[PDB]
């Protein structure tokens, strides 16, 4: 009783399902001439093209 | 972006030096820049995810 | 019994620790600061929930909750103030009362001491997760590079860190659930200093001299009642001042721009009170080692009472150890200096230099000059 | 609850007299200020050195990054 | 017409001893700067050294003629 | 007698005492709020809407 | 490369710890603001009610407030409609995002400046250096196109040409519109604007140092009574012998 | 100093500067037939017309 | 007062969250003097005569 | 949340992709259009 418990509590604190629920994102390679590096927000973090 | 001894990037925080490809050349960074998984079926876009 | 001040239950509690308590006589003024941080505590308590009361925990509320406090709210302003500097306050009042443990061998009474250590990391949580709250450039940056120190941990870091954070960064969740950890430490540091306090009385207070004071003990009340009235407004004057006339003295004016998660600001660097640790952790520049570095510079408490070497126990008749014990101060102004700069020659050095020499007074000067020290006296 | 078992003591005489009957700050100038000078005195060797040496750094390492940022002639001389 | 003062007391500032020195250093790196082709110097530092000098000095007047 | 009168009086019974600490409280505040803001007003003449007001005022 | 240059400190008549703000200033200030600035600027933590009582009236600010249209609704059709200010609307906003403000700015993103002069290093001494303080860069060093030089911003090329210059407003007071006047009052006002309490917290101030002191006193004087008993007393050892 | 310090502090619980920003609303009073009650939320409470 | 307002509203929205967490530990603090008073006579029994002889 | 449950999530991809949703701003500060996704909530039938 007490291992399961304590699991539920405690993983009720990691990535909830919104969280988890992942996408992908386009982006034309035409807003980007040659030797310039653009940013975009993704996933949190910052995703570098 | 463009910065570095490395015309990669350069970690303001603790001074990490990265290539243009990404890499840890100079600083404490452990490894290199993560590099996510992509696919580039598609014209002038990029799947990313 | 003849009086109720003794038999009640509970007012004979509130005798044998605020008026009928033995105090040594001549306890100077470094033995104010425990009863300022229980003031400061209470005060910090107090302000905090009425700042909660009109906050609210969601990234896209927090930073203009805050902003609403300080503008609409009747004194918003002023509660915010008291809030943000009472724990600055706080911090100064718990070094020096550190300070005054370590000369004077405080230390020596091991359960106090060791309650006294759990104190400072739980009063370090509370203000690193309350700091958080506002959201700002500085709150969000600071938060990212403290929560990634945990990633270095070897096998579990990553784990625990994602699990922190209740994502993959930190944003919503970490902020309500350190809402929520804010709330309930303060109450925890409050509880775990009746503990302090208790383990304190087995043996009532140390003195100057480091000698019994049994042969000479006076009433808490009026002595120290007064004398600890009077030391409340001597520090009250510096903060109030502070706090009304300098407001922004101590704080980054990074933190007064919303946290933007693609922008790092250009210089990062912590709250005073967290500045010499945070010199120590760039001293190795290993993620690993410099965490270790960090763990060990506060861990390092734990061991001093067993470093402890002089047939004495304070420093008062120990003019090697009160030099050395300067140094050491000294060396934690440097690094505090040194936590302020940036990563770059000189100061790489100096602080590799500080960090080492921090580490060196504690584990091997101290012990060492201790032994020497009683053979001079012919022990 | 500890007054009356805190120590074994003999033969010790004391003497004092109500708050009301002297005086709360007596002699400063004859007692006071000359020992606040004595106990001045008596540590400032002991606690300003170290504080003066991380002075001294201090001011060093501030300039000397100043200095680091000032242009060297001889790097455009030819 | 119209004169703001920041122009008046500026070009009296610059009279002085520690501007006129400043202001000496940059006229020269501008000069050579100025004349070679293939040169990674800047004088953005006798500029600021000068501008610093030049300002701090107006700072003290400035606001008295102001409203 | 002022130290005298005032101890009879006032200090010796804990109730007088009591009494004369809370009349005293009122007074002060009452002496010390005026007396503050005059202080720093004056220290401002010019500077404040309640200076500025008149000016635009036109109810 | 981290050259920088760090402004003059001005003195500004609330820089001193008892130094209120001058209201006419701060009135001034909002118009510059509202004037020239608002264009690209957002303010979104003042409203017009703010303004009364320290630098209008209650009826200048109701007519400062419907001089904007805001949007309102929805209606009885679920629909959104523009209505004329009132004192507790918000300073509007001159884009609906940054997107679309950088749109109107080179990619450059003009912030919002409630906070401003508490969000950089050096406060209204910084905003006036840098407002008064464009001119052609040194030898050696060029601006790219859309940027200005300006040696007081981070990196010197500022995203923002020069704002303000001489007469390019009319202060309804008749203080002479000089660049300098402008941008120290609207520097004023941004004080005002970021911390409207300001003046408040100095009269606070007065009197927790009078306060203080006294009652510092007094309980300094009673910890010395009470304490006078054991700081005379005196003792002897006299065994039997 | 304790009154001051109690009264801000209890004030500080009252309604805020944002809060007392009360307005008046217009109602056109031809979207009512004779015998109508219609109902507009307004300063919290609902405003019977 | 107590609603911050007119009436239940946002501001009496997040006082009572405030309330609500602390409250809670009130009942804990509280309750050690309720243990406190009564170990001072220890438990009172069903048949509410003296246990001493039977504890 | 129909994954696992009624659907599969190719099933699912499909039901959100035959809705459009409001996303942005752009670059200029523009709403768009664009397909559903999972994470998607369902679409509701009125502004307000
Ligand atoms: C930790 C983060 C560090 C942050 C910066 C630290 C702040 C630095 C400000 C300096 C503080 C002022 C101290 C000056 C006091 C000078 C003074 O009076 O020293 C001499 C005096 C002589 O006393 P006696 O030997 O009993 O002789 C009396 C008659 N027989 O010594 C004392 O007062 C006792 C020393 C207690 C002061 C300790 C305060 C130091 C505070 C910093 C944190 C240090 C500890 C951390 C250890 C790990
Ligand atoms: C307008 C304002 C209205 C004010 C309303 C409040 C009214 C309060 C009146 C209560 C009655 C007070 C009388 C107390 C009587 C008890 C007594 O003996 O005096 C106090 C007694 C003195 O003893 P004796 O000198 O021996 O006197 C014997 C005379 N026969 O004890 C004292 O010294 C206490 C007085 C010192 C106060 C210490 C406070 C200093 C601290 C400063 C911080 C500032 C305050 C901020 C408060 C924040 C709270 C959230
Ligand atoms: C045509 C639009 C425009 C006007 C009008 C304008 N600004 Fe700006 N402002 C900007 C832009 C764009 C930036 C961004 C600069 C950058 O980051 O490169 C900016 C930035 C700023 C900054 C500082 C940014 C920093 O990083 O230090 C301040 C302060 C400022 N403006 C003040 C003013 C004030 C006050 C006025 C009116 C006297 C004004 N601006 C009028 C466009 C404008
Ligand atoms: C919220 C934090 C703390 C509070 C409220 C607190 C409170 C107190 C109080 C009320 C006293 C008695 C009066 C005095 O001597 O100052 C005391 C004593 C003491 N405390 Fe703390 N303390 C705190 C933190 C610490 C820390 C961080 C340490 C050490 C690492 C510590 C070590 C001690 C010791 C050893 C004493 C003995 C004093 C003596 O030598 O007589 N305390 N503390
Ligand atoms: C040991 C006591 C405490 C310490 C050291 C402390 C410290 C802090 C710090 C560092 C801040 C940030 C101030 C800033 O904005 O710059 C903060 C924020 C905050 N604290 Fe505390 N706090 C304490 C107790 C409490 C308590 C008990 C509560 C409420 C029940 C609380 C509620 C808040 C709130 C709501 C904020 C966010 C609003 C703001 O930032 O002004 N705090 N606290
Ligand atoms: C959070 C609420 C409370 C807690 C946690 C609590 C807890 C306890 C505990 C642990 C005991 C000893 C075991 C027992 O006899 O049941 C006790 C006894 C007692 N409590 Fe409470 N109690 C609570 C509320 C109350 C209330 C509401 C009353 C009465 C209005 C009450 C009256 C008593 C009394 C009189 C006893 C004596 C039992 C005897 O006859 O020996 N308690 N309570
Ligand atoms: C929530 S960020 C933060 N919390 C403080 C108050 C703290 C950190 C650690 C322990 C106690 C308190 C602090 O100084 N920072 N800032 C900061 C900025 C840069 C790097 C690290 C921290
Ligand atoms: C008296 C206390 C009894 C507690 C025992 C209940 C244990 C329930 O256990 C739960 O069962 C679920 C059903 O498959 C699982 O999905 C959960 O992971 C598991 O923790
Ligand atoms: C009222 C202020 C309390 C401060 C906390 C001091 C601790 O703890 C101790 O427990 C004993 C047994 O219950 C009591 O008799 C003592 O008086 C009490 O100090
Ligand atoms: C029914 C009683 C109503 C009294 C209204 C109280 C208004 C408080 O007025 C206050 O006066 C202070 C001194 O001038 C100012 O500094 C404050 O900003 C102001 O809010
Ligand atoms: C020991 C510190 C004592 C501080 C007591 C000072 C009381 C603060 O005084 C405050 O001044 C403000 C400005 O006029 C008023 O608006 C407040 O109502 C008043 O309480
Ligand atoms: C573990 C919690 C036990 C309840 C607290 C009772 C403490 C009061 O108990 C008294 O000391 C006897």
């Amino acid at each position: 009783a007490a291992k399961n418990v304590v699991t539920q509590f405690i993983s009720s604190l990691s990535a909830s399902a919104d969280v988890l629920a992942l996408s992908k994102i386009e982006i034309k390679l035409s807003d980007i001439p040659e030797g310039k590096n653009v940013a975009f927000k993704w996933r949190g973090k910052p995703l570098f093209v | 972006a463009n910065s570095g001894d490395f015309g990669g990037y350069y970690c303001p925080c603790h001074g990490s030096h990265y290539d243009a490809s990404g890499r840890i050349r100079k600083g404490p960074a452990p490894y290199n820049l993560e590099v996510p998984t992509y696919q580039f079926v598609g014209d002038d876009l990029v799947v990313v995810g | 019994a003849p009086n109720i001040r003794k038999s009640h239950p509970l007012l004979k509690m509130i005798n044998n620790s605020l008026i009928d308590l033995p105090a040594p006589s001549n306890i100077s003024a470094w033995w104010n600061f425990g009863s300022l941080l229980a003031v400061c505590l209470m005060t910090q308590i107090l302000t905090g929930l009425l700042l909660a009361m009109h906050y609210t925990a969601d990234t896209s509320l927090a930073f203009s909750s805050v902003a609403h406090t300080c503008r609409n709210v009747q004194y918003g302003w002023l509660i915010r103030n008291l809030h943000a500097n009472g724990a600055s306050f706080f911090f100064i009042c718990i070094f020096l009362h550190i300070g005054r443990g370590l000369y004077y061998g405080s230390y020596l009474y091991k359960e106090t001491w060791n309650t006294g250590v759990i104190l400072l990391l739980t009063l370090m949580a509370t203000a690193f997760v309350g700091y958080v709250l506002p959201w700002g450039q500085m709150s969000f940056w600071g938060a990212t590079v403290i929560t990634n120190l945990f990633s270095a941990i070897p096998y579990i870091g990553h784990t625990l860190v994602e699990w922190a954070w209740g994502g993959f960064s930190v944003d919503n969740p970490t902020l309500t659930r350190f809402f929520a950890l804010h709330f309930l430490l303060p109450f925890a540091i409050a509880g775990i200093t009746i503990i302090h306090l208790t383990f304190l009385h087995e043996s009532g207070s140390n003195n100057p001299l480091g000698i019994s004071s049994d042969s000479d003990k006076i009433p808490f009340h009026p002595y120290y009642s007064f004398k600890d009235i009077l030391g409340l407004t001597l520090m009250l004057t510096p903060f109030l001042t502070l706090a009304l006339f300098s407001p922004n003295l101590l704080g980054d004016p990074e933190n007064f721009t919303p946290a933007n998660p693609l922008v790092t600001p250009p210089h990062i660097k912590p709250e005073w009170y967290f500045l010499f640790a945070y010199a120590i952790l760039r001293s190795i520049p290993n993620k690993l080692g410099g965490v270790l570095a960090l763990a060990a510079s506060v861990l390092i408490l734990f061991l001093i009472p067993f470093l402890h070497k002089s047939k004495q126990r304070t420093m008062t008749f120990r003019p090697l150890s009160q030099t050395l014990f300067w140094l050491l101060v000294a060396n934690l102004l440097i690094l505090t200096w040194i936590g302020s700069q940036p990563v770059e020659h000189p100061f790489i050095i100096i602080g590799q230099m500080a960090s080492l020499s921090y580490f060196t007074i504690l584990l091997i000067l101290f012990p060492t000059i201790g032994t020497l020290e009683n053979k001079m006296l012919n022990y | 609850i500890h007054f009356g078992n805190l120590a074994r003591v003999r033969h010790i005489i004391t003497y004092s007299l109500s708050p009301f009957e002297q005086r709360a700050i007596p002699n400063i100038f004859s007692d006071a200020l000359p020992n606040v000078w004595r106990r001045f005195s008596s540590q400032v060797f002991k606690v300003a050195p170290p504080f003066l040496g991380a002075y001294l750094l201090y001011s060093w390492g501030t300039q000397e990054f100043e200095r680091l940022k000032r242009k060297n002639p001889a790097d455009y001389e030819n | 017409e119209l004169v703001d003062p920041l122009t008046t007391i500026r070009e009296h500032c610059e009279q002085t001893e520690k501007c006129v020195k400043a202001r000496e250093r940059l006229e020269l790196c501008d000069a050579r700067v100025s004349s070679r082709s293939h040169t990674e110097e800047q004088c953005t530092e006798e500029l600021f050294d000068f501008l610093h000098a030049r300002d701090h000095c107006v700072a003290h007047k400035l606001f008295n003629k102001l409203k | 007698a002022l130290l005298r009168q005032a101890y009879s009086a006032l200090f010796r019974r804990t109730s007088t005492f009591a009494l004369t600490v809370v009349l005293g409280a009122v007074l002060f505040e009452r002496a010390f709020d005026q007396g503050a803001d005059a202080i720093f007003e004056h220290l401002n003449e010019g500077k404040l809407w309640k200076h500025i007001k008149h000016k635009y005022e036109a109810s | 490369g981290e050259l920088e240059l760090h402004p003059p400190a001005f003195p500004w008549s609330h820089g001193g710890p008892l130094s209120a703000l001058d209201h006419s200033s701060v009135r001034r200030g909002f118009q510059v603001y509202k004037q020239v600035c608002s264009a690209c600027h957002s303010m979104d933590y003042v409203a017009f009610r703010n303004l009364i009582g320290v630098t209008h009236t209650e009826a200048e600010a109701k007519a400062l407030a419907e001089e904007v249209e805001v949007q309102d609704g929805p209606d009885e059709n679920g629909e959104l409609f523009m209505r004329p200010g009132k004192i507790s609307d918000y300073f509007p906003k001159p884009y609906p995002n940054p997107e679309a403000a950088r749109a109107a700015n080179n990619g450059a993103l003009p912030p919002d400046l409630s906070y401003i002069v508490n969000a950089r290093h050096g406060g209204e001494d910084y905003v006036f250096s840098l407002l008064t303080g464009y001119c052609d860069p040194p030898a050696g060093v060029v601006v790219r196109e859309g940027l200005h030089y300006n040696p007081y911003f981070p990196g010197q090329a500022i995203g923002m040409a020069p704002p303000i210059y001489n007469e390019i407003l009319e202060y309804d007071d008749g203080t002479p519109a000089t660049m300098s006047q402008i941008a120290k009052d609207v520097c004023t006002f941004l004080r005002w604007a970021a911390e409207p309490e300001h003046d408040q917290r100095k009269r606070m101030g007065l009197k927790m140092l009078l306060i203080s002191a006294l009652l510092t006193s007094l309980l300094y004087y009673m910890k010395r009574h009470k304490w006078s008993v054991l700081k005379s007393r005196k003792m002897a050892y006299r065994p039997p012998k």
